[PDB]
RNA sequence: GGUGAAAUUCUUGGAUUUAUUGAAGACUAACUACUGCGAAAGCAUUUGCCAAGGACGUUUUCAUUAAUCAAGAACGAAAGUUAGGGGAUCGAAGAUGAUCAGAUACCGUCGUAGUCUUAACCAUAAACUAUGCCGACUAGGGAUCGGGUGGUGUUUUUUUAAUGACCCACUCGGCACCUUACGAGAAAUCAAAGUCUUUGGGUUCUGGGGGGAGUAUGGUCGCAAGGCUGAAACUUAAAGGAAUU
């Protein structure tokens, strides 16, 4: 059951119809230097870890 | 009312008047 | 169709008409074939032949 | 219920013999079992190979040499020149606004009965110390350039046994012959052959194919 | 009235320009009138190139680009392309981005 | 040192093919597509389905023997969009990040030299 | 496949995808421009042939031969009509799937006629620069073509180069233009729409409130579709142009 923990390094405004989703940039704690863009739902500060069930797919804005 | 379809309507009833008058 | 029914399989009637299908079988006997022998189709086609 | 990759033998793709790397890759064929020999299926197999990979250098990166598997001699699968072409996005980078493209195409023969169609592209260079924002050539200058190119591409042929043409396409010498034969008319930057076709070939001659080894 | 000194067009000295199909609408529009813009991009996006290079053979990674001139009709362009219908003042400003 | 193939990423709109072939292109190694991996379409040429396709074909490519792959990214071509679909940038990178080796990336979109009449009409799609 | 989403659609007798070829008929992408030519319509692959044409140069020639033009003529997009080829793609009609309240439309898949071609017609387009032509005068930058000077600029090698071309600066003639503005216009605006109550260079065509109406009729031409010319009765106080809030 591989879940990947990744700390956020910068937050980038908010996507979605409303500001329900926040576009964030994460750095993988495991095997770091890998920076990926990702969507969240709830309130995000910096230094907060997110649990990815897929390290692969990138993130786009929710038009 | 479109000055094209107005014109087409006139040009149809003219042709159908030609075919009526050829009798 | 303009003959008497003796003379042709199209003859007779109080109107000139074939009466039955003019498309005749290939297996129709030598004497029965009058109209269109083994007609794959009939009628005037649209576009290209 | 098959997964036929079990019965698929790998063969030895050799690229004789003018290019440095005489070894390219490996092509798999359905195994030579009942009544269908491998040869039948692996004959006429056009494998494109990038001339960068085929000569190591990155100056040969905008070139693809088509190679057809032709011979077998006791399980020895060697290819031969089938066509040269430019990369689909170097060709498109050389094309640019405020220039003039010139396309010369000649349906030439060779010393051997090889009907080759050689193309060639040449763009107009705005000369150093120019305040005019484009390098547009005149129709007469382009007619004169096409003539020059056409008779050079035909002069470097009747010689050139396709093998000699291959060995004179690689080192970019037709390019820097046409350069000096056109500079008397127009600057003309980026002279390339860009493409060669084999429209028709002679009878096989396995001697002509096998003289490209050892 | 007459909106433009041009005609949202170039055709001055010519009788008829051979037309061009809009990239998305498919609408045929005379070439001179058609909103042309070169779409030059890296083959691989500006997020993938790290893992592309590290898992690629041939160090120095030439990374060839892609080139295609997008021809757009006027209505397809007004869908938030570089058009953003500007004031009767700023209509005349020819200078690109 | 590494056995080679061709990726042939036909990323159109409405679907993505990650059809890995032999060098010559005579032999198919694996032809998984975007729509195979999600049975509720709405999204066939999507980055997610393209990544899934790329992961499956790559895994198959590791089993069958080929180690590195040349990439031939392809749009519809013909008279249509002629721009690579949104699943093209997924299928490539996903080929690499699976563990396959990638190289000689070059776009083979069949551009017409002086086209035929494009589908639609004079006024085109009205919407 | 195709979509905002789908469904018709074809597919395991392996469709879609891949490759090696072959065929057919269109089409001339990128270069391609505030760029060229042409009476307008139009005209962008290559080479060859046949004629033509402006511009420039000209210490050539003729010597008013000219400008514009009722009647009268030639060319005239697309569609359309005849009859032969041709028919790939796309697509009026039609079939059909969606949407819809209905939607015989917009979207999807097919799809005859349709011309792309040869001969013969038709003769209209927002055929537009919605600006007649010939002529004179009134005020910055590029760029096409020709010519004149200059650079000890580049290339030029067969010894120095004879040059030639490309390029640079100044210069004109004509061209397609564009940027700023004293005059003009109801204004939008402009190289002519200026030289107009301080009203006259030549000349052809057209209009007189809105409808009815580009209709009826009569000729005329056309295979037909239609084209040219073209009214009135009656009706109505506005219709319209430009700019402002
Ligand atoms: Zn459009």
């Amino acid at each position: 059951t591989p879940v990947t923990l990744a700390k956020v390094i910068k937050v980038l405004g908010r996507t979605g119809s409303r500001g329900g989703v926040t576009q964030v940039r994460v750095e993988f704690l495991e095997d770091t230097s890998r920076t990926i863009v990702r969507n969240v739902k709830g309130p995000v500060r910096e230094n907060d870890i997110l649990v990815l069930m897929e390290s692969e797919r990138e993130a786009r804005r929710l038009r | 009312m479109r000055a094209k379809w107005r014109k087409k309507r006139t040009r149809r009833l003219k042709r159908k008047r030609r075919k009526v008058r050829a009798r | 169709v303009a003959m008497n029914p003796v003379d042709h399989p199209h003859g007779g009637g109080n109107h000139q008409h074939i009466g039955k299908a003019s498309t005749i079988s290939r297996g129709a006997v030598s004497g029965q074939k009058a109209g269109l022998i083994a007609a794959r189709r009939t009628g005037l086609l649209r576009g290209s032949q | 219920v098959v997964d036929p990759f079990t019965r698929k033998e790998w063969f030895d793709i050799k690229a004789p013999s003018t290019f440095e790397n005489r070894n390219v890759g490996k092509t798999l064929v359905n195994k030579s079992t009942g009544l269908k020999n491998a040869s039948d299926a692996l004959k006429g197999r056009v494998v494109e190979v990038c001339l960068a990979d085929l000569q190591g250098s990155e100056d040969h990166s905008f070139r693809k040499v088509k190679l057809r598997v032709d011979e077998v001699q006791g399980k020895n699968l060697l290819t031969n020149f089938h066509g040269m072409d430019f990369t689909t996005d170097k060709l498109r980078s050389m094309v640019r606004k405020w220039q003039t493209l010139i396309e010369a195409n000649v349906t030439v023969k060779t010393s051997d009965d090889y009907v080759l169609r050689i193309f060639a592209i040449a763009f107009t260079r705005k000369q150093a110390n120019q305040v005019k924002r484009h390098s547009y050539a005149q129709s007469s200058h382009i007619r004169a350039i096409r003539k020059v190119i056409s008779e050079i591409l035909t002069r470097e042929v009747q010689n050139s046994t396709l093998a000699q043409l291959t060995s004179k396409l690689i080192p970019e010498v037709i390019n820097k012959e046409i350069e000096n034969a056109t500079k008397d008319i127009f600057p003309l930057q980026n002279i390339h052959v860009r493409k060669v076709k084999l429209l028709k070939q002679p009878k096989f001659d396995v001697g002509a194919l096998m003289a490209l080894h050892g | 009235p007459k909106k433009r000194a041009s005609n949202g067009r170039n055709k001055k000295g010519r009788g008829h320009v051979k037309p061009v199909r809009c990239v998305n609408c498919s609408k045929s529009i005379p070439k001179d009138k058609a909103i042309k813009r070169m779409a030059i991009r890296n083959i691989v996006e500006a997020a993938a190139v790290r893992d592309l290079s590290e898992a690629s053979v041939y160090p120095e990674y030439a990374l060839p680009k892609t080139y295609n001139k997008l021809h757009y009709c006027v209505s397809c362009a007004i869908h938030a392309r570089i058009v953003r219908v500007r004031s009767r003042e700023d209509r005349k400003n020819r200078a690109p981005p | 040192s590494q056995v080679f193939g061709v990726a042939r990423i036909y990323a159109s709109f409405n679907d993505t093919f990650v059809h890995v072939t032999d060098l010559s292109g005579k032999e198919t190694i694996a032809r998984v597509t975007g729509g195979m991996k999600v049975k509720a379409d709405r999204d066939e040429s999507s980055p997610y389905a393209a990544m899934l396709a790329a992961q499956d074909v790559a895994a198959k490519c590791k089993e069958v023997g080929i180690t590195a792959v040349h990439v031939k990214i392809r749009a519809t071509g013909g008279t249509r969009t002629k721009t690579p679909g949104p699943g093209g940038q997924a299928a490539l990178r996903a080929l690499a990040r699976s563990g396959l080796r990638i190289g000689r990336i070059e776009d083979v979109t069949p551009v017409p030299s002086d086209s035929t009449r494009k589908k639609g009409g004079r006024r085109g799609r009205r919407l």
